[PDB]
Formats: structure tokens, C-alpha cells, sequence
RNA sequence: AGGCUUGUAGCUCAGGUGGUUAGAGCGCACCCCUGAUAAGGGUGAGGUCGGUGGUUCAAGUCCACUCAGGCCU
């Protein structure tokens, strides 16, 4: 079996799955996500709300793009990043269906 | 002479209200905010409480556990209060206050789940709550429950079809659990035998699982502001071989549409109301549907959602 | 074959469901919480613009004022938003933020005034919008409009009459401007001629007015928290000929018993509800309604009950 | 003169057998996020792949000649 050598975007992508994971998905939006989809969302410090509806969509495009980026790779660590960025997707996903209903 | 026996028997006969303001006088609108806890799911918490009976497994003695946190909760709530009946809801601490005052004061014992693990912690608790001890617990399961789809079946859809004296032409609907398009299409196109309905579901467009079902795509869902609807994922109430359209609303014309029925109807709607209405909407801009009969359904009111942000100011 | 209009024509039609659970079985309430608005005043906001428009006073062109801010108001609002008129509001400044949210989202004008003065301010700062340009200001006036007994008459009484079949003995109704125990009164008692219903009103112990006006008394009324009846005076809209008896109930049998309504018949019930099912069962206590039937208004559904002192087990 | 070796986004650069057209880091515009900075994510503008031809089903990649720059000369 030839295991291959990444590019620069795979190990971009690797990086970004990582960071995203790290300063993204926390407890705390993940929260706030469930009080933007209820209605009312955490307010600012001086008047106004925050967003954390579009700031998960975001966090889903991108965890999607770098999985579908690494599908058909075969280095090791890259199909570790993959399952990485489908177990957060997973874990937002299971936190948001059936929400509201 | 009619005295009912208790408040679960209470269910539909809702108005089907002309829309004079909001598009050309031809959308119809099916006002299922009045229920009696003002809500489209007072139908299914009553005739899933109701099947339990008729198949001999609800008895003195077994109580009820549901995972929910939208309408479903307050609606098992009332018909295990009218009906006698002990009820335990499993649902995040990201819900507010006043939901929880409102089934605590309505009887029901509230089972806290963990916010960062949300829904599937709530599904998961019930499930244990269960588990412990099967014969005396009960689970309803409102997203593959036939009871779900069959009093749609049985109550709106004859109520449509004898309030348009049969000339509905396109029936609008949104998809939480897929149970009311279900029934109205079933009864409008199997029962009766009108197969030219024209079956549109209303979705999120941050969250289009059922466009991306019909495709053949990969179900992929979002976080969206249109409350009711969006499960996420394909439910077994809805049928998709009763689907003939499915349109996708964005959440701020969504709260347009909402603020357009108060403002211009004098119908207290939610977010899931106008979201509907607003695929009504841009479906007649095309011209083939200029002269149809649309029926939608309205399912909440905007009272229950006043805290939130359908209310700006 | 019946597609409605708008939806200030589906007002009526309001179920009336059996208390088993409170009492013994005899009490039969009519959930006037299932109107388009919610509430019993959905019949009477729809009916005085009605005969507003039929009496030729509401031409088009022409705004609508009333110093109210409880459910006369949403009623008004979303009436006048379903036919397409103006309505300016005036209430006091202390009113809650959520109330004024769903007062504005029915697209109504709310004119405010001091919290000093409250409701008399309200009413004179109305007057004075009147009084500016009477052409196009027009007051509806709930406590002495004959619209207000009038819808009672032509929907309430035959509705009990006919879900009854004929089998009423007392009639429970709590007095706020005195409109559905008049209406009711008038079509039992009066068009179907059954003179032998007992029709009670219900009001505070705080304030006792229909008390110490059939007693022969001053009238003296006092604050109380049974919001939606109380008001203070006997308006001109109740008629104490058609009143046999006067039930006193206190705040906390009116908390306790909606509180116990809503969780043993699942009934959604506000302060005004619990204080007439207490009346009720404070009548059945004398051995001689014991079997008789008791029908019994609910007015008012918890939602809007929210944020007060009926909603304090956390 | 000969033998070699470079040229790809605004700059520095990878590109595995000829296969998504084309990618990374820094730089730019907009959005969320940090009170703010650093840290971090999303969308986009931005590419005669030095130039001319040939081969192949298909050329940044393989050849032939030129333009400009680096080594012994
Ligand atoms: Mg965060
Ligand atoms: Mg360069």
C-alpha cells in the first residue's frame, strides 16, 4: 500500500480542523447557539446582542470543507484530523436536532 | 348539546381565515393557535395519549416521559393533567423561565438535561428514565408515533376540505415532525381522491434537509431562528412521496412576515407562521398559481414567544 | 363551506367542558380563553366596532381612542387590525415592557401618561386626545357602551343555553364592567324565560363595591390583585336587578385555585378564573346547590399571567 | 562559447508518476469573535503558470527554440 505525502492544503486543513475545534467549539457557544435558536440570545457589554447562530454556521462550513477536503487521503494523520472534524460535527449536529420541537 | 368531559376533547374545529392583506385575497389561513394550550401539537398530545389508551399500554399506574422543548411538552402536559395521568419531560437548562413555570404550574416534573449536550442528552435521560423501569414508565415518541399523522388524518383534514367545500388546490405546511402535511395530503389525496394537490413543505434555509432528501444530496443540517420547524433530519411521520414542493425561508422575512400578520391581520402568529405564510407568498409570484386556493397553517401564536426576538424594541 | 373573513368573525363558539377533579362533577366551565385574541373581551371589541360601523359613528377616516391597557385593548387591537382602522391606546408609564411589545406588534398607538395618576390620567389624557379633533377621535367606552351586554345576549347565553340544553341553575360570572353576567342574565331570564337561575357575581374582598351597593352602603373600594374584575365602582353597564348574589373571594383563594385548576383539569387559568371556580365551590359548601348545575366563565388563560404572583412555585 | 540551475496570487514559495481549472504562509475587502490587542474562523477580489510551437484523449509537469537572473568559465 503507497501511503502518500500531504500537500499544503491538507495540512491546512489539518490546522484549521484543530483551531476551529480549540477556540470554536466550546461549551459556551454551543450554548448560545440553543439561546439563538429559542430566541432570546447573551447580550453585549454595552448594549446590543451577540451572534452565535452564524458564528456555528460558520464553524459547520468550515469543519465540512476540511473533512471533504481529506476523504480519500492516505496518511495516517490526516484520517485522524478527519475523524476529528466528524466528531465535532457530530457533536453540534446532536446538539441541534430536534431542538425546538 | 355538547359538554365536554374534559379539556383533551377540545381539540380543532380552528378558523380558516381569509388573508385580504397579504397576498391577492387568495391565501387561506388555518388558525391552529386555537387550541387549548394554543398550539398545532394539542391535536397529537391528545391523540397520542388517546392510542395509548385504545392499545392497552397507558394504565393507572404508568407515567409518561417525552424529550422535548418546544410545544409537545405543554401539550402532553395539559392531557395528562385533564386525562389523570403523571407526565415527566426531559428537556436542556438552556430553556428559559417562564417555559419552565408554565409546565411546573401545568403539572409536570422537569427533568434538567445538561445545555452543552442538548437535545440527544435529553433523548438519552428519557431514555434511562425508561430503562430503569419499563413497565411503568411510557414513551410517546412523537417523530414515529402513526398517531402523530393519523389525527391529522382524521380532525384538519376533513376540517379544510368541508371549510373549502373541496377546492383547496395547494396546501402549505411546515415540516417539525412531518405529521400534519402527512395527514392533510393523506386524506386530501388517498381518502378523497383529489391527486392534484400540490403538497408544498416549508423548511429553513439554513437547515434544508428535506430539499437535500429529494436530491438524493447528503442530509446536513444548521442552527436556524424559525422555531417549530427543522428537526434536522427526516422524520418517520413525514412521507416524502406526498411532498410535490418544498420552498426554503430565511429567518429575517420569516420575522417580517410574522410582524405583517399582527400588524396587518390581527392574527397573533410566530416565526413558523410567517415562514409559511411567506412561502405562500412567493409562490404565488408565479403566475400559474395566481387563481389557486392555497391553504397554510398557522401554528403558534406570538404570545408565547414574547420574550424573544419577534419583538424588537 | 365557511371561510371566515377576518378574524374578528370567529369570535364564539367556546367549548364547555366538565371540572371533575373540583367540586362534584356539577361545575361546567366556558373557556372563553379560545377567542382570536385570547380572552372574553375578544366579543366585545369586535362587537363595538361593529355597531361603531353600523350606527354610521366610524366612517372611513376616522381613529379610535380607549384608555386601556388589559385585554379591552388587545381586543381593540387586533379588531382594528383585522378591519383596517387606527386605535390609540393611553395608558399609564408603569405598564410592562412585554404588554406594550404585543400592543405595538397589533399596530396600535400608545400615548403614555404619568405614573402619578395611573387610569384617571389615562382616561383624562383620552378625553383630551378626543376632545383635540372630535371628527376624527372617537371613544368606545367599555363600562357604558350597550355593545358590550349586547354581544353577550346574541352569542354567550345562547351558546350555554344550547350546550346546556336548558339545564343551567346558577350562573357564575365575575364583574368587571358587568357585561357578561348582564348579557347572560338577559337571554336566560329574560328571552328564554327561566327566572329560576341564580346569577352571582363574583368580587373582591378588598373591594367590596356590588356588596355595599345592594347593601345600601358608600361605596369604598381598596387595591386588590384579582386583575380583570374589581374595577373600583359600579360601572353603568351592570344592572343590579339581575344580581341575586354577591361572592367575596380573597387574592390567595383566587391563586391557589387557578394554580389548582390548571393542574388538576388542565385548564390554562389566570387570578380572575380561580376566583370564580372558588365562588363556585364557596357556593356548593350550602346543601341546596349540591345538584344543581353550575355554569361558570373562564376568562383569561395563564400566558398572559406570566410574570405575576400566580406563577411563584420555582 | 559550452555544461548546469531558477521564473507560479501584492511578496516568499511547494505542485508525487500527465488528471479538479490552482495551493499554502504573510498582505487586502466584508462578517463573527477577543472590552481591546495577540490568538482564531467564514465569504471574496487577485493566476497570458517567462514567451512561441510540437506531442498526447488530456501539458504548470514532456520535448524544441527564445527572454530575463545565479555557478566554473
Ligand atoms: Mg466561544
Ligand atoms: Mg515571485
Amino acid at each position: 500500500k503507497t501511503v502518500d505525502k500531504l500537500n499544503q492544503k491538507q495540512e491546512s486543513a489539518i490546522k484549521k480542523i484543530d483551531n476551529t475545534i480549540k477556540n470554536a467549539l466550546k461549551d459556551h457557544d454551543i450554548i448560545g447557539t440553543l439561546k439563538d435558536m429559542d430566541g432570546k440570545p447573551v447580550p453585549k457589554e454595552n448594549g446590543g446582542y451577540w451572534d452565535a447562530m452564524q458564528e456555528m454556521q460558520n464553524t459547520l462550513r468550515g469543519l465540512r470543507n476540511h473533512a471533504d477536503t481529506l476523504k480519500n487521503v492516505n496518511n495516517p494523520e490526516a484520517q485522524a484530523a478527519y475523524g476529528r472534524a466528524t466528531d465535532a460535527i457530530n457533536k453540534i449536529e446532536s446538539a441541534l436536532k430536534g431542538y425546538g420541537i | 348539546s355538547k359538554i365536554f368531559e374534559d379539556n383533551s376533547l377540545t381539540i380543532g374545529h380552528t378558523p380558516l381565515v381569509r388573508l385580504n392583506r397579504i397576498g391577492n385575497g387568495r391565501i387561506l389561513a388555518k388558525v391552529e393557535s386555537r387550541n387549548p394550550s394554543f398550539s398545532v401539537k394539542c391535536r397529537i398530545g391528545a391523540n397520542m395519549i388517546w392510542d395509548a389508551e385504545k392499545r392497552g399500554v397507558l394504565k393507572p399506574g404508568v407515567e409518561l416521559v417525552e424529550p422535548t422543548s418546544g410545544n409537545t411538552g405543554i401539550a402532553l402536559a395539559y392531557v395528562a393533567a385533564a386525562r389523570g395521568y403523571k407526565l415527566t419531560l426531559t428537556m436542556p437548562e438552556t430553556m428559559s423561565i417562564e417555559r419552565r413555570k408554565l409546565l411546573k404550574a401545568l403539572g409536570a416534573n422537569l427533568v434538567l438535561t445538561e445545555g452543552a449536550k442538548g437535545m440527544k442528552g435529553a433523548i438519552q435521560k428519557a431514555e434511562e428514565i425508561v430503562a430503569s423501569n419499563p413497565e411503568k414508565y411510557l414513551l410517546l415518541q412523537q417523530f414515529s408515533n402513526p398517531a402523530n399523522p393519523e389525527i391529522h388524518e382524521k380532525t384538519t383534514g376533513p376540517e379544510i376540505w368541508e371549510d373549502t367545500d373541496g377546492q383547496v388546490d395547494v396546501f402549505i405546511a411546515g415540516v417539525g415532525t412531518g405529521g400534519t402535511l402527512t395527514g392533510v395530503s393523506r386524506y386530501i389525496k388517498g381518502t378523497k381522491g383529489k391527486t392534484d394537490l400540490i403538497s408544498v413543505a416549508v423548511e429553513p434555509t439554513d437547515s434544508p434537509v428535506i430539499a437535500q432528501a429529494l436530491a438524493g444530496e447528503e442530509i446536513k443540517p444548521g442552527p436556524h431562528k424559525i422555531q417549530g420547524i427543522g428537526a434536522g433530519f427526516i422524520p418517520a411521520n413525514l412521507d416524502l412521496k406526498l411532498v410535490d414542493k418544498v420552498i426554503g425561508i430565511t429567518n429575517e422575512e420569516a420575522i417580517s412576515t410574522a410582524r405583517r400578520l399582527m400588524e396587518e391581520e390581527g392574527i397573533l402568529a410566530g416565526i413558523s407562521s410567517g415562514a409559511a405564510v411567506a412561502a405562500a407568498l412567493k409562490l404565488q409570484e408565479d403566475e400559474s398559481f395566481t387563481n389557486k386556493n392555497i391553504v397554510v397553517i398557522l401554528p403558534s401564536s406570538g404570545e408565547r414567544y414574547l420574550s424573544t426576538a419577534l419583538f424588537a424594541d
